[PDB]
């Protein structure tokens, strides 16, 4: 996997160039955002169970087909699997947030995920709907202004949103 | 519950060996070589030797063989099939304590000896808690199994011999016959002769 | 039709295009659009250099001295077409290409190979080309005045195997028949001979495992003969195609492409192991009932 | 690509775990270091020509047989001198990457892994490269955390070569 | 799925064997049981409404907070009461399947596997469902082999929950 | 795999329904045939080696091309595999008879078998001919009026015949 | 051991499960069978000498060369006749064990496992023992379930030898 | 492992003898007890969670040293391990009750268990105390006269008590 630093390095190496002064300044700007990045990971992680279970409740309320007998989330084993998938995606989104790069998400969560779901008959659009609900819950938690030093986290919240969107796009 | 923790111990397999192919290097039986029928025999025989030490006609698993021959399954799948077979359960599981069964599994599957009693103790509970298959799958899915033998190679006892020495460590099929004193007593052996 | 998977399959641009028809009393811009379409279709989206253009045939098309079909026929019989597609190819490869270029579909059966191989061998390339263009199928789909186009969508007279085989011949929009991983090799010789099909692997860019290709020998069969017995307790089996395996390195890694049959209960472990191999999932397909 | 951030995730992922305080502390450790690393990368980049030319010259001085013995592996002709200066440039450039990345990852991925086979195959002496890395260590002019980190990567390459 | 006939075949096939007297005896055991199982399934099916409602009321009596407290996991509102009655209906219906199949298969596959994850994630007390299962046991009205087999599956579910 | 009971259960659960009275009644009728079913399984099993070997001998007699040098069943390993395949099919037919559902036979024996034979050059039509011969021998053995409580086994025999016919059809 | 009670527990143990109605049904299957098997074992045992003698004579009659040809594997002399009567006695005795145990367990454990190697190594014809088993099938005079179970085991051994 | 039937066969085979008349009659007597034996296994199994949890609670009340900090059953893992052991031993006791022979319990559960507890520092005598508490609970559950065909289960109960004694003695 890459992180925000090694992403720049790998691009620089493929051209046999040192990082330009502007590239270095961009990474220095990334360093200055680090505390906010660490806070966002921390807030999502600390609320992960609530994020998953609330989003799951919302998804099933809006798509009762998923949980009625014969629906893809019916039976405990399929329900449990479904809840696990939600937590897995959230976990990897935080990994991407932590490293500041989508590679971990793409390589280790979304690799073959759509194929898996088709092979299994998991409704991909419904997974994407579930991911979208986690996104909204997560971003509100990240942006919460209570009990933290105040600042502009819009740059990171936008990055996190893109990681959720990437996951939702991949399962459809 | 997480597996009980235990420490390793110094072992040949734990250090770089600077190995160069010789008559003491275990033969690599892999399906990545596109083996002919007779050569597939040898690979199958090697697997029986590695897991059972010897497969009488009664012990053999002809359907698993056909599936391996046809590419339906990998060598690791064939090895799992042998570990799940009636012969393995009857010979090595039922005739031993859980602790000795674990030792057999580690020796046959990972190609190394156990570190200590504590390793045997920690894994002895797995059959009861995860079931017999859970134990085999854990070992076959382990980084140690996959790193050494992967999916397409028959496992073997690792780093048994060191260069220039007349003898190596005991072969596991000598060191670890299918049963030991516990079952020997039940059978009423040794037999007084003369 | 193809809607949800259109973009990842490289079909969306063709969904967005209409057949190129040359109307009676066509304008010059009409003629230019036909010429461009014919070059792109019939020459498999190869770049065409100004020195390679068929200027005379283009003039005759523009003048109405030859219809669209006769212009297609001329392009197909030109030294340009033959250099690109005949002189360096196994004839089964040639037949595959002709079908794609002139009929917009992949061969359905070994019978088509028999027919066209014999026709070429007995009467020559020109005769073979005519058989595609004068075919009933060509007439019904394109007639005299429409440039041939890819027939992704289901039509009367189709067979399912045609749909899967189109993605053995079509490898994406930014690609040509002469710039594909299998290079000069026939894509369908084995499929046709055995009447088998392969899991569909979409184009690069939109599919991480786009490069998956099986080897000559030592492949995993499509279906799980024997069921779950070799795997022990397992609910259902899946065939996973994996490409770009590198991480352990040789000799631990021999072939970077591998297909495995694994049980439902090990899919989590399988995906984890694949990722650590560096590999990319090309396709997953149920292997048992 | 060993860096504090990727290793923290890979560890957590191998355990199927969310990131916790342990990985957050790893991130804070990376943050404490990064700016000094980027400054060290900037300094080395700006002085790259001099460091590489001086490094190559220091090697020729210590191993004069390299500039006078005919052979594909030596620097007697301009061809070899260019190969040699290029190689030393690689070491320097990839070291700046390690400073940017905050780990030996770039050295491991781009240079270290397989270097033994290269040097043996083409008859290049590892001592030559050790000499160049010692020159860069003594002439890069860094101080403080920038020096310590940069020297750690320079030492890491030296250890691999010896 | 754990049932006598499938288990008999599963074992023999895993041993690559034709069925032998052991497996025939398993079939004879199934045959001895099957009619009582089918009769029990019918009885529970015919009284499903009373059993489920009675069981749901039994839980509400034993755990009054479940009908008085607000929250998604409780049954103070109609939404919650409908979820609860549905769930108890699941337990009962899948138990009838066990009687039809002659083993815990249906319970294991449809309900039990993963139940701990569900109850933890949605904050549902196992004790609630245990009480409902106890009511069904005391009220289904079965006797003899039908009763014994039916109570085993109910006790099987209860034990899985504790 | 499914047996006769869990086939109906599986269908019911998907629909979220209890088994109907007629479904329960039908299963009761199956239970009443249980003794005949067991007897037929036992009789085929007891004669398994003869059924296979006699069928193979008749096959090769009628199809000498199989056992000519270069034929598909020439050489010991190929003859062994052929005899093995016959025995596999007979075994799985008895499994299907025992369970009263074709799933075990379809999933574990027949799925992918045609493709294997085509790929290997095994003459599937010849396999089918051998299966037919085993069918004839097995049904006669099942129908033997002697040494058994006399009764009507026509329905079980038809069910068994259908399993054989499925096998023969499957291998082409 | 292939025996209904042993396999029920072996399977449950292999699965880490308490015994359930599936295993209890297997036990009922065993109980339905057991008396018939015990009665069969008694009848076979009481008639043991006659059955063995008759079986050996049947073999000698069908294969007269065995009583005429010199050789360690043949019964021309008294030694070989004694070996032969001993072997047949083993088959009958172990068959009675299967009737007591309710499965092929004893035959598998004591006789069948390795029988291929013995017969090949000592040049003993499997057809000799098949003839002797057919004699026992024909002359044990059992009826009903006793006959069926006993014939299943005799046929099981016949199948193993062919 | 042996069941009641194969225990006798194994002894006869080692002697080279047919089962005697009294041996066959003894096994006939065991068969006559079969229904009671199945009932006892069913009752213990149905109450397994209660037998374990109640026994564990009573053991920790009588021996509080086990659950004090530093006690062998202190910390969640060790407590869970302790509960797991009680359930395993109970389960293997039911296995022995089912087969009518101690071998399954001796071979799988008890063989080497003493040495394992010594190696780990598990207090063996406390385990035996726990096993005796399960024993008392189990026998009462087996002996309950309500909702069952009344009869004399004294023999089976004594057999079951013997299995619990075997387990208790093996660890203390
Ligand atoms: C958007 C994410 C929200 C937000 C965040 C935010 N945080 C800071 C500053 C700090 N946050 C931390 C974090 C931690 N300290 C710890 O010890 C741990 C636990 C292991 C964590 C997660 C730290 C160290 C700082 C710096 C010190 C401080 O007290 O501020 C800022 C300020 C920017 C900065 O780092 O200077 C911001 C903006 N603030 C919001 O308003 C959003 C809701
Ligand atoms: C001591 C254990 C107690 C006891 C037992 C007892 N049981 C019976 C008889 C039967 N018990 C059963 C059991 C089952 N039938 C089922 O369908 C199931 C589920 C699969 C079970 C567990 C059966 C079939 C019988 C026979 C028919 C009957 O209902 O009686 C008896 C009677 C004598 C006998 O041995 O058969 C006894 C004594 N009785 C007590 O008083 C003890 C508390
Ligand atoms: C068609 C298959 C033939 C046929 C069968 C048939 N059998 C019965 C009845 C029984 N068969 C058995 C079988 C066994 N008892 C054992 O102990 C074992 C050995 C392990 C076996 C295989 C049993 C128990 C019965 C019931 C009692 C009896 O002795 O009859 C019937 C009668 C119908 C019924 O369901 O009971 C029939 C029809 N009969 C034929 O004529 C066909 C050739
Ligand atoms: C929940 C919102 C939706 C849902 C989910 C669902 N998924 C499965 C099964 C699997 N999910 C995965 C996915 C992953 N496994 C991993 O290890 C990772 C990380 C790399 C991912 C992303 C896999 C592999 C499986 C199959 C293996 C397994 O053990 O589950 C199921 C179960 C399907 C079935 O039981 O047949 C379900 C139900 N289902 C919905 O309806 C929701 C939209
Ligand atoms: C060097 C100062 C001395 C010396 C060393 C020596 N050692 C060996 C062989 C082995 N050393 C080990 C050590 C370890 N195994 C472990 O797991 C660990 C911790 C990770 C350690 C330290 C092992 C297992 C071996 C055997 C395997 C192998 O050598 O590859 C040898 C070789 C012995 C031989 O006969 O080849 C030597 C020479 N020898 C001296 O004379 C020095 C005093
Ligand atoms: C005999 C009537 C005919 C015949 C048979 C034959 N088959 C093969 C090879 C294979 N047969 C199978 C079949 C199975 N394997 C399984 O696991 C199962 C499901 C449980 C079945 C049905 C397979 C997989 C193979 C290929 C692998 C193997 O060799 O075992 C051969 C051998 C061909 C070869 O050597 O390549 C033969 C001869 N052949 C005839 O001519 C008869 C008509
Ligand atoms: C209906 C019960 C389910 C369903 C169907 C569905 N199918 C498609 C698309 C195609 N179906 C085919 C099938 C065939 N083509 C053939 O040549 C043959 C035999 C002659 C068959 C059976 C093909 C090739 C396609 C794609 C091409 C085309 O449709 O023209 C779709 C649409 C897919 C999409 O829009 O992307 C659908 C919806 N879908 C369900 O959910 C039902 C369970
Ligand atoms: C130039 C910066 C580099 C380079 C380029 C190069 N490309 C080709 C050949 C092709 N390029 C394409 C790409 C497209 N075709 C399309 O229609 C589209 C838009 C949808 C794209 C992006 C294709 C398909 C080809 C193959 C077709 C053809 O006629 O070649 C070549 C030619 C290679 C050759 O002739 O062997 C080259 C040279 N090459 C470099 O070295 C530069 C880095
Ligand atoms: C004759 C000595 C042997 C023989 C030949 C044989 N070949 C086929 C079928 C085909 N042969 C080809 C060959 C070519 N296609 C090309 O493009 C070229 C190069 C220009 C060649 C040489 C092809 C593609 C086929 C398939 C189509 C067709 O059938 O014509 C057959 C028929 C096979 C069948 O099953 O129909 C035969 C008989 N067969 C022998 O036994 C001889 C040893
Ligand atoms: C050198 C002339 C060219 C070159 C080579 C190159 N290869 C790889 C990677 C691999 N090569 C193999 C090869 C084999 N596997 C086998 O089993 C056999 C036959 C027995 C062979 C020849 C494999 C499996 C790999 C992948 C695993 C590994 O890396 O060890 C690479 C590296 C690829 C990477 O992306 O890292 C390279 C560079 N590359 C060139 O440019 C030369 C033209
Ligand atoms: C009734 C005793 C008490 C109660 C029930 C209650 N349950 C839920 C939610 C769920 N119940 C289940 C259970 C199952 N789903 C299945 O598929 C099966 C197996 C076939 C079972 C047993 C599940 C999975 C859920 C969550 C998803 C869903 O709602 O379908 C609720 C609502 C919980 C929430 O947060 O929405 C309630 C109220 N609550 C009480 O207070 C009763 C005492
Ligand atoms: C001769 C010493 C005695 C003898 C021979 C005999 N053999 C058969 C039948 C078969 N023989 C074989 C042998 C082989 N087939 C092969 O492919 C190979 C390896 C290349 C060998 C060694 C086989 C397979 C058969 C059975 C199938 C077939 O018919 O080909 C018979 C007929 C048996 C039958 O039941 O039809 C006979 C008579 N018989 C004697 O009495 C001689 C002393
Ligand atoms: C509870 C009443 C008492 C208690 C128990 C306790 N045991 C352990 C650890 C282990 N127990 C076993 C048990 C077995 N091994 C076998 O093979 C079998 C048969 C299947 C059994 C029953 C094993 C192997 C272990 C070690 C491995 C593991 O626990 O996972 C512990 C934990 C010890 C530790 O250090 O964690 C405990 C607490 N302890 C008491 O104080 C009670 C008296």
């Amino acid at each position: 996997m890459f992180d925000v630093f090694t992403r720049v390095v790998s691009q620089a190496d493929a051209r046999g160039e040192y990082l330009s002064g502007s590239q270095l300044d961009a990474l220095s700007a990334t360093v200055a955002e680090g505390n906010k990045r660490i806070d966002s990971v921390n807030r999502i992680t600390g609320n992960a169970s609530a994020i998953v279970s609330n989003a799951a409740r919302a998804l099933f309320a809006e798509q009762p087909q998923l949980i009625q007998p014969g629906g893809n989330a019916y039976t405990s084993r399929r329900m449990a699997a479904c809840l696990r998938d939600m937590e897995i995606i959230l976990r990897y989104v935080t990994y991407a947030t932590f490293t500041g790069d989508a590679s971990v998400l793409e390589d280790r969560c979304l690799n073959g995920l759509r194929e898996t779901y088709v092979a299994l008959g998991v409704p991909g659009a419904s997974v994407a709907a579930g991911v979208q609900k986690m996104k909204e819950a997560a971003l509100d938690i990240v942006n919460d202004p209570n009990g933290i030093t105040r600042g502009d986290c819009s740059a990171i919240v936008a990055e996190i949103a893109g990681y959720f969107d990437r996951a939702a796009a991949a399962v459809a | 519950l997480p597996l009980l923790n235990y420490a390793p111990k110094s072992q040949n397999v734990r250090v770089e060996g600077y190995e160069i192919g010789s008559e003491e290097k275990p033969v690599v039986f892999t399906t990545e070589n596109i083996l002919s029928s007779s050569d597939m025999d040898n690979l199958i025989e090697a697997a029986y030797r590695q897991i059972f030490f010897h497969a009488f006609k009664w012990d053999r698993e002809k359907v698993l063989e056909s599936q391996l021959r046809n590419g339906q399954i990998t060598v690791r799948d064939f090895v799992r099939g042998l570990l799940l077979s009636n012969t393995f359960r009857n010979s090595f599981y039922e005739k031993n304590s859980n602790y000795r069964f674990v030792e057999h599994c580690v020796q046959k599957i990972l190609g190394r000896d156990v570190y200590s009693e504590r390793e045997k103790i920690a894994w002895s509970i797995v059959v009861a808690t995860k079931g017999y298959q859970g134990l085999i799958d854990d070992l076959l899915n382990s980084d140690e199994y996959l790193n050494n033998f992967g999916y397409d190679t028959v496992p073997y006892q690792r780093r048994r011999n060191l260069p220039g020495r007349e003898a190596g460590e005991l072969p596991f099929n000598i060191k670890s016959p299918r049963y030991d004193a516990y079952h020997r007593r039940q059978l009423g052996f040794p037999q007084i002769v003369w | 039709a193809i809607t949800t998977a259109a973009s990842r399959l490289g079909v969306a641009p063709y969904n967005e295009s209409r057949p190129v028809e040359l109307r009676p009393d066509f304008s010059l811009d009409d003629a230019k659009m036909v010429i461009r379409a014919v070059y792109r279709q019939v020459l498999g989206n190869d770049y065409i250099m100004d020195s390679e253009r068929l200027k005379g045939a283009e003039s005759l098309l523009t003048n109405g001295s030859i219809s669209v079909r006769e212009f297609v026929r001329t392009v197909a019989k030109s030294e340009l077409y033959k250099k690109k597609f005949l002189y360096n190819n196994f004839q089964t490869r040639v037949i595959e290409l002709n079908y794609k270029h002139l009929l917009g579909r992949a061969p359905f059966s070994e019978d088509e190979v028999i027919f066209h191989l014999d026709l070429y061998e007995n009467q020559g390339f020109d005769a073979d080309i005519d058989s595609y263009i004068d075919s009933v199928e060509y007439q019904e789909n394109f007639g005299e005045n429409i440039v041939p186009y890819y027939r992704f969508n289901n039509q009367v007279g189709d067979r399912t195997v045609g749909f899967t085989r189109m993605f053995r011949l079509y490898r994406g929009y930014a690609n040509s028949d002469r710039s594909q991983l299998e290079r000069s090799s026939s894509r369908l010789a084995t499929e046709l001979g055995q009447n088998t099909v392969s899991a569909i692997v979409g184009p690069s860019g939109s599919n991480a495992g786009w490069a998956y290709r099986p080897s000559r020998a030592g492949n995993t069969p499509a279906k799980a003969l024997g069921g779950t017995v070799p795997f022990g307790q397992a609910s259902k089996l899946f065939r996973v195609e994996i490409t770009a395996i590198s991480a352990p390195g040789y000799p631990k890694v021999r072939r970077s492409n591998k297909a495995v049959i694994v049980p439902f209960e090990q899919l989590n472990q399988t995906l984890q192991q694949i990722n650590r191999l560096g590999g990319k999932v090309a396709s997953i397909t149920p292997a048992s009932l | 690509m060993k860096t504090p951030l990727t290793e923290a995730v890979s560890t957590a992922d191998s355990q199927g775990r969310f990131l916790s305080s342990t990985e957050l502390q790893i991130a804070f450790g990376r943050l404490r270091q990064a700016n000094a690393g980027l400054q060290a990368a900037k300094a080395l980049t700006d002085n790259a020509q001099s460091l590489v030319n001086g490094a190559a010259q220091a090697v020729y001085n210590k191993f004069p047989y390299t500039t006078q013995t005919q052979g594909n592996n030596f620097a007697a002709d301009q061809r070899g001198k260019d190969k040699c200066a290029r190689d030393i440039g690689y070491y320097l450039r990839i070291v700046t990457y390690c400073l940017v990345a905050g780990g030996t990852g770039p050295l491991d991925e781009y240079l270290i892994a397989g270097i033994d086979e290269i040097n043996r195959t083409f008859d290049l002496s590892p001592s030559w490269y050790v000499e160049a890395l010692k020159y860069i260590k003594a002439n890069h002019g860094l101080s403080g955390d920038a020096r310590d980190e940069a020297n750690s990567y320079l030492d890491y390459a030296i250890n691999a070569l010896s």
